[PDB]
């Protein structure tokens, strides 16, 4: 349900394995392309733990498909994403999301 | 005048004006309002003490007495021509005194200035509680309700021409400024009035329904603005539909500092916030960004 | 427990430090005397470089004290359904009261110099609107007993001590121009809510010290509070002293104004209401007479209650004397037709039986002296 | 469009400013969810670069600054201010180290006053809780408005601190330049937002010590020099900027007072240790001094026999010099105390070059100079000015006021006090916002944590100084205000309101004293507590008055009068909740009357004795209000109390007369047993209100006539009949199952116990044959009931235990005194 | 019907009442004991 477009190629031999923390650097846009959240905004990379599902399960699927050292554009369908409810206030209900992800370093 | 103790006697009857005393079961009702009767025996406390009233209060009472009758005649005329459209025919009845009504309105607002801010604090406060006192009396005899009746009976007709086919063509040109000045008068009466804002707290749906009307959008919006500022209870009674209606009003009438200030006042009041109202405002307005 | 107590060295250190902090507070901070009101007020009154500019004096810009007084006046004139507590106004009213009063053979020149200094200290404030601000603040008090009106009346006393004729004239003119009945309505309400002696409260207090069980904090057996009887005796005293100072100097115009106000839409009689309070106090003193004659000898707590009530009654009688002197014929006739006579007869029989029972025993000699003073 | 073009286009700029105001309003007052939403809507780097940019128009600049405050700074600032108002000092070696004045080459008495805000402030302050704002995480599974509210968005505090400091440096540079073009179009627009951000950061406390030094240097260099340039004070400002300046300096003086308090607490620690060591040495010489001297030993003893508070009082009492020679404390432990006292006098300024070189004279001079420069037109600035002036001129009196608020805590319980203070901060923040479901859940869990908290039991004076009960009553009354007559929102909330404060009652009697001080305030709001089921403000007042005879004596006749007026109303008519729920109608309300009657019982009977004045005035109120008797003992056309009890038992047997007829919730009371409970409580009230036997032999006429009036109003034959009445006992039925008639549906022996209590209190028991017939008609049914009770199944059921208490409280003492 | 009431209604203009002497001229002359007169409520305009 996640559409992947590799802006910069990953190495292909190093991959995020379930049960390993990921340090990514992301930019989130809306359907029409408006940016609501981004790691660029915080200026600090976003750290998340694979397998605890603390973030959207479709997004963990996309990151798992991703290789290390990679720049990509991920379109998440609503059913994997927030869904019909969206994010109250931040993302309008029943809206799909498209994220831009940097993966500089993996620990 | 102000120190004498006086009995009042009736020439024709020859009996004594007395109080009927608390009759049985009036204690159970709990009403302290008790009837006067006329009997030669009378009661011990039949003597009356007479006390002064201010000339401002006397003038207010006289203008109330005249205004009630005038706008009552206006409402009866409204009812008279409401039933049947006059069409291409004269109303065949006494035309409502449109010019007298006009003059009465600007006379009332001229009675209802807001105090000029340049005035010093003493006279500012003086005219402030004087205006509050006049507003309290005027809502007490309830000419505000009469204004509500006039507003409703005018706004049942959407357009000046639509009013004209029922009432007459000569009123159509006056009709726009008539309704505008009537809303302005209501705003002047209710601004800074606890009783009036409590009345709108009882019945907000009136303003909610007539806000969408174009003919007096500014006046109705200012009315709602004053009610929201002065009354916190209206903010409590507001539900999601009202907030969506205000947002739709901003959409249909375009960007407006007054409307945005109305929303700001709706958000917070008297330093206490309604989280449900804030959440509804957020969810309805912000996520779109358009 | 005398042996049981944990000795302070074995006692826990934090609770001991709380104990010692409270002890040092009570024994040192209260006992330390700090005099700052005079210097505060004179520094505020002094206007630097105002005459140097000489255009701002022509504009008549208020000096800091006048600015503060006008701020208090603005707050008073601001209308609220409920009066607002102002710690700043309490602090400043206390400061101004000290600045005015500032208070064994004394000669004529020294007495005159003290009088002139008192007049100048009163001048520094009343020339700045103090009297009008006091009247406004009573009007804002609206007759609710509180620190608001307590400080306001204390400032009024401090500015009117010695019968300041110019302050009296300014107050009378302000009342005649604003011409608002709310001030007198507040006075009447406060003087009605002034308390009277209560046998029931006195007996409840008596059983209170009789029982006197220990307080939970530490060991405090029979902790004594301010007596419920005559809780507001100081307020009644300084209110009647305010009326006395207002009528001081035989100011016939203000005495007549207190009797009746001609132009005000509604007029109330401070003289008659004061007579009513005096009559109520007389009935209360008669109740204490009956209770005290119930037993053989007077106990000390009741002695002090009776003495404080007698001080209140003395203040009332001095106020009435200041009303009727001059001699104000209208006040005299109104008092004559009033209920004064019944209360006076009551005080007469009460006083008679007083000095009887008081001369019965030697220990009551000081209360007998106060009795003779009241008589 | 460029916002710099928006500067010229004011109309759209005005709309943007109104947008900023709306954003502030929606994120205002700690609505953290909307705050995070707005943090997503408006980029943070946008706010930062807006702070940087000077080309941006002044109104929009102020709008961006205030929006940043209302997104990140507002909630932490409010909580920090609320906690900063109160002073709590823990015990620490660092605390011991800190003093009023830093040591130096300069003379100790003449030491330069330290720069405000430098040093260590041991006062426990809540660590600001911030949430890293990340809106792409998975949605919480927990339901909305029941899950805990989440924290405020995170900000780079240190970078913001340095940026604000260098912005203030830029402001100083521009003030020195006196350039024609101000930043934002006006000096006010240039200074006010930056000063507000500086105020918020200082309130945070993120500003370090050296940062405070630079802040003081910019505010006034020469006054705060440590050992041309211009001062923010001298370069002069408009009124509003002067107001922000006064707020900043007021905050600094708040830390000055905090420094005074903490140094005094440190000195208190050292001096208490010295006193303890001295007393350990003295008592060591005292168990020896028992032998050498008798008078010395006796006067030492009677001194120690005083409570520890009084012992420390007399030990400290040597300032006046009247008994400084008398005090046994060593002259050195006296001398260091006087030295510290003079040090405190000098520091407060009580002791009396041209530049002030002191914060005291600096503030006084600046206020006075501003007053000469202009007459202030703004009342808020005038009030801030004069409040600050009074603070400076007399801070010692303000220290005196603050000391009762000050308190000392041990380092062992500091972690528990941390959680207590956090929950307090949540409560105080919640007071501001109106009612909500999330708010009710949050305060319920918070007060639950406080009740579980160990320090809450350990330090009874600590929450007295905190005064949390006042704020809890405030939230009570704010919840009660809206629509109270028709229905009470959240009786769960009010039940929590007791369990917390009603337990605070249970904990302490000085707590009972405080709620007695606030008793009438609870009383006017008790008009809804009876309507709500469970714990009520009525019962919090009852728990306050109970067990303290001083409070019982101090009880007020007018308060009892309005309570009995409530009783008269509920005796006049049944409750509208009954009418709406549709239960069978009654002319009066039994349950509200019964609960008022038990409140009056707790009022009149304290520590096992009745209070005479309250008993007599309650009798007066009862005779004033005949409506309180309900239908029973009507008077004219009067069906007696026995007949009313008969009809009540008839109604109880009658199905659906007590119930809805449509207790599923079980909170609703059966109407017949409600009537029986009302009249049992009434009879118990008259009993415990009747005077005692010793007063009877004293022969006081009022007591005798009250007893006679009670006997005449309640005839003894009704009591005898009620005692004689057979009562359903839980019996074995339906093939041998114990059929249990529940108390709510059946007449009860505790009502019978109230009956016999009134009997032996008022009517008494005097004749042997009278006792015998009372036994064999009424007490023998009880005793056959006990015969049934002597069964395994009966012993298992709890009504046998209820009968055991009934006997042991009512019949057994009666039988013992009837033994002759 | 006119009733005897006490409260804010007393302050309200409904408590105002007006006296009219039967003689048309010199109505504002001093009232005399027992003088024939009419009573009118100012807001209602009706004669009691």
């Amino acid at each position: 349900g996640v559409q992947v477009e590799t802006i910069s190629p990953g190495d292909g031999r190093t991959f995020p394995k379930r049960g390993q923390t990921c340090v990514v650097h992301y930019t989130g846009m809306l359907e029409d392309g408006k940016k609501f959240d981004s790691s660029r905004d915080r200026n600090k990379p976003f750290k998340f733990m694979l397998g605890k599902q603390e973030v959207i399960r479709g997004w963990e699927e996309g990151v798992a498909q991703m290789s290390v050292g990679q720049r990509a554009k991920l379109t998440i369908s609503p059913d994997y994403a927030y869904g019909a409810t969206g994010h109250p206030g931040i993302i309008p209900p029943h809206a799909t999301l498209v994220f831009d992800v940097e993966l500089l370093k993996l620990e | 005048y102000g120190e004498s103790l006086c009995f009042v006697q009736h020439v024709a009857s020859g009996l004594w004006l007395t109080y009927a005393a608390p009759d049985p079961k009036a204690l159970r009702l709990g009403v302290l309002k008790k009837k006067a009767i006329l009997h030669q025996e009378g009661h011990m406390d039949d003597a009356l003490f007479l006390t002064r009233c201010q000339q401002e209060e006397s003038q207010a009472a006289r203008m109330i007495h005249s205004t009630a009758g005038l706008y009552n005649q206006f409402i009866k005329g409204l009812d008279s021509f409401s039933g049947k459209p006059r069409g291409s025919g004269p109303p065949a009845g006494p035309a409502l005194p449109i010019e007298a009504v006009i003059l009465s309105l600007q006379d009332l607002i001229g009675y209802f200035e807001p105090p000029s801010e340049e005035l010093q604090h003493e006279e500012k406060q003086s005219k402030l509680r004087s205006l509050r006192n006049r507003q309290s009396l005027f809502q007490e005899e309830g000419m505000l309700s009469l204004v509500l009746n006039c507003i409703d009976r005018l706004n049942v007709y959407t357009t000046a021409a639509h009013f004209a086919e029922y009432a007459g063509e000569e009123a159509a040109e006056s009709w726009k400024e008539i309704v505008n000045l009537l809303y302005e008068l209501l705003a002047s009466l209710i601004r800074g009035n606890r009783a009036n804002c409590a009345l709108f707290s009882t019945n907000l749906d009136w303003v909610v329904s007539k806000l969408d009307r174009l003919e007096a959008s500014s006046g109705i919006l200012e009315v709602l603005y004053c009610v929201l500022i002065e009354s916190p209870e209206v903010l409590n009674i507001i539900q999601e539909n009202h907030i969506k209606s205000i947002i739709s009003l901003l959409d249909k009438h375009g960007r407006n500092h007054k409307v945005l200030d109305v929303l700001c006042s709706l958000c917070v009041c008297n330093g206490v916030a309604v989280r449900s109202n804030q959440d509804l405002i957020t969810e309805n307005l912000l996520p779109g960004r358009e | 427990a005398c042996f049981r107590m944990t000795p302070l060295y074995n006692l826990p250190t934090h609770r001991a430090c709380n104990m010692f902090l409270e002890s040092y507070k009570a024994a040192w901070i209260l006992t330390e005397d700090h005099s700052f009101e005079d210097r505060m007020i004179d520094d505020l009154s002094k206007a630097g470089e105002q005459e140097e500019e000489e255009e701002e004096v022509e504009e008549k810009k208020p000096d800091p004290l006048h600015q503060l007084v006008l701020h208090f006046s603005r707050t008073a004139l601001t209308e609220k359904s409920k009066l607002d507590e102002d710690y700043l106004y309490m602090a400043y009213a206390d400061i101004m009261a000290k600045s005015c009063h500032l208070e064994v053979e004394v000669s004529f020149e020294e007495k005159e110099m003290e009088k002139q200094r008192l007049l100048y200290q009163q001048s520094r404030l009343h020339t700045r609107g103090a009297a009008e601000m006091v009247l406004q603040m009573i009007s804002a008090c609206k007759g609710e007993t509180g620190a608001m009106v307590s400080s306001t009346l204390k400032l009024g006393i401090s500015i009117l001590n010695g019968g300041n004729a110019e302050v009296q004239q300014k107050m009378l003119d302000y009342l005649k121009d604003k011409k608002e009945v709310g001030f007198f309505q507040s006075i009447q309400a406060l003087m009605q809510t002034c308390s009277v002696l209560d046998l029931n409260a006195f007996e409840r207090q008596n059983k209170a010290e009789g029982l006197g069980m220990v307080n939970e904090d530490g060991t405090v057996i029979n902790r004594q509070n301010g007596e419920k009887v005559m809780a507001d005796d100081e307020f009644t005293q300084d209110l009647f002293r305010f009326l006395q100072l207002l009528c001081e100097g035989h100011n016939n115009d203000f005495q007549n104004y207190l009797r009746t106000q001609t132009g005000n839409t509604t007029t109330i009689n401070i003289i008659i209401c004061t007579v009513d309070y005096l009559l109520r106090l007389q009935e209360s003193i008669s109740d204490f007479y009956w209770y005290y004659s119930g037993k053989d000898v007077i106990e000390e707590q009741g002695k002090r209650n009776f003495s404080k009530a007698m001080s209140v009654a003395k203040q009332v009688f001095n106020s009435l004397t200041e009303y009727i002197q001059g001699p104000c014929t209208g006040n005299q006739q109104s008092l004559a037709h009033s209920r004064l006579w019944d209360a006076v007869v009551g005080f007469l029989h009460v006083f008679a039986h007083m000095m009887m029972k008081l001369a019965q025993d030697s220990s009551q000699i000081e209360l007998l002296k106060e009795l003779l003073d009241l008589q | 469009m460029d916002i710099l073009e928006l500067s010229e286009r004011l109309d759209l700029q005005r709309f943007h400013s109104h947008t900023l105001r709306l954003y502030r309003a929606v994120c205002a007052l700690g609505n953290n969810r909307v705050a995070h939403a707005l943090c997503s809507h408006v980029d943070q780097a946008q706010l930062l670069h807006a702070l940087e940019d000077a080309h941006l128009p002044g109104p929009l600049r102020a709008g961006y600054y205030d929006l940043l405050i209302s997104i990140h700074l507002e909630s932490a600032c409010r909580s920090r201010r609320s906690m900063l108002s109160e002073y709590i000092v823990p015990l620490t070696p660092e605390t011991r180290a800190i003093t009023l004045f830093p040591p130096g080459r300069k003379g100790g008495n003449a030491r330069r006053h330290g720069l405000p805000g430098v040093g260590v402030t041991t006062s426990l302050r809540p660590p600001h809780h911030f949430s890293p704002p990340c809106f792409v995480a998975a949605l919480p599974a927990a339901g909305v408005a029941e899950a805990p509210a989440r924290l405020s968005p995170a900000i780079p505090l240190e970078a913001l601190r340095d940026k604000a400091l260098r912005m203030l440096g830029e402001a100083v540079r521009d003030g020195g330049q006196h350039a024609r073009d101000p930043v934002g179009g006006s000096v006010e627009f240039q200074f006010v937002p930056v000063l507000k951000l500086v105020s918020t950061l200082l309130v945070m406390g993120i500003f370090g010590d050296e940062d405070v030094k630079q802040i003081l240097k910019m505010i006034e260099p020469e006054v705060f020099t440590e050992e041309l340039e211009e001062g923010l004070l001298q370069m002069k400002l408009p009124e509003s900027v002067k107001l922000q300046m006064c707020n900043l300096l007021e905050y600094f003086c708040d830390q000055e007072l905090q420094h005074r308090v903490e140094s005094l607490a440190a000195f208190a620690e050292r001096y208490v240790d010295k006193l303890q060591a001295n007393q350990r040495s003295r008592y060591a010489l005292l168990m020896r001094a028992f032998t050498m001297s008798a008078a010395e030993t006796a006067r030492r003893t009677r001194e120690f026999r005083s409570p520890p508070q009084e012992q420390i009082n007399m030990l400290l009492h040597f300032k006046d010099e009247a008994d400084e020679e008398d005090c046994p404390l060593p002259e050195d432990i006296r001398q260091d105390l006087q030295d510290f006292h003079q040090d405190l006098l000098a520091h407060c300024g009580i002791q009396l070059e041209k530049k002030p070189q002191s914060l005291q004279e600096l503030v006084s001079h600046m206020v006075v100079r501003w007053a000469q420069e202009d007459y202030v037109q703004s009342p808020e600035l005038v009030r801030a000015m004069f409040s600050l002036l009074h603070r400076q001129y007399d801070g010692l009196g303000e220290l005196l006021r603050a000391l009762p608020r000050a308190y000392t805590i041990s380092p062992s319980s500091v972690e528990d006090t941390m959680s207590l203070l956090e929950c307090l901060g949540q409560i105080r923040s919640l007071l501001i916002v109106q009612m909500g479901p999330q708010e009710e859940n949050l305060m319920i869990q918070s007060i639950g944590n406080i009740m579980n908290n160990k320090v809450f039991y350990q330090h009874p004076n600590l929450m007295r100084a905190l005064g949390m009960h006042e704020t809890v009553m405030e939230v009570m009354v704010n919840v009660l205000g809206g629509g109270e007559t028709k229905e009470i929102r959240f009786p769960k909330m009010v039940t929590s309101c007791c369990r917390f404060l009603c337990y605070f009652c249970r904990i302490s009697r000085q707590n009972q004293r405080s709620m007695f001080d606030h008793l009438s305030y609870l009383l006017e709001n008790s008009g809804i507590g009876l309507g709500m089921q469970g714990s009520t403000p009525l019962d919090v007042a009852a728990a306050s008055v109970i067990d303290n005879n001083e409070l019982a004596l101090a009880l007020q006749e007018q308060d009892l009068e309005k309570v009995v007026s409530y009783l008269a109303g509920c005796g006049l008519q049944s409750c509208p909740m009954l009418l709406a729920k549709g239960y069978p109608d009654i002319g009066w309300n039994p349950c509200g009357g019964e609960r008022y009657l038990d409140f009056l019982r707790f009022a009149v009977f304290v520590n096992g004795e009745s209070v005479e004045e309250n008993a007599n005035v309650v009798v007066r109120l009862l005779i004033r209000k005949p409506e309180c008797f309900g239908p029973a003992l009507r008077g004219e056309g009067g069906s007696g109390l026995l007949a009313a009890i008969e009809e009540a038992i008839r109604i109880s047997e009658d199905p659906a007369r007590d119930g809805p007829g449509v207790p599923p919730e079980e909170n609703r009371v059966h109407l017949g047993h409600a009537i029986m409970s009302f009249y049992a409580a009434l009879i118990d009230l008259l009993g415990r209100c009747a005077p005692e036997m010793h007063l009877i032999q004293a022969g006081k006429g009022e007591a005798l006539r009250i007893r006679a009036i009670l006997r005449s109003l309640v005839p003894l034959d009704d009591l005898v009949g009620i005692i004689s009445l057979p009562l359903q006992i839980p019996t074995l039925g339906k093939d041998g199952a114990l059929v249990q008639p529940k108390m709510s549906a059946s007449f009860v022996p505790d009502h019978k116990a109230s009956m016999v209590l009134f009997l032996d209190r008022v009517y008494g028991i005097e004749n042997q044959d009278f006792l015998l017939h009372v036994l064999d008609v009424g007490f023998l049914p009880d005793m056959r009931a006990a015969a049934s009770l002597d069964t395994a199944t009966f012993s298992t059921t709890e009504m046998a235990l209820a009968l055991n208490r009934y006997l042991c409280l009512a019949v057994l003492p009666l039988i013992t005194k009837c033994a002759p | 019907l006119v009733y005897y009431e006490g409260g804010a209604v007393c302050t309200h203009a409904r408590s105002l009442w007006r006296l009219e002497p039967l003689r048309i001229s010199w109505s504002g002359s001093h009232l005399r004991w027992g003088q024939p007169l009419r009573i009118r409520h100012v807001t209602t305009g009706r004669y009691l």
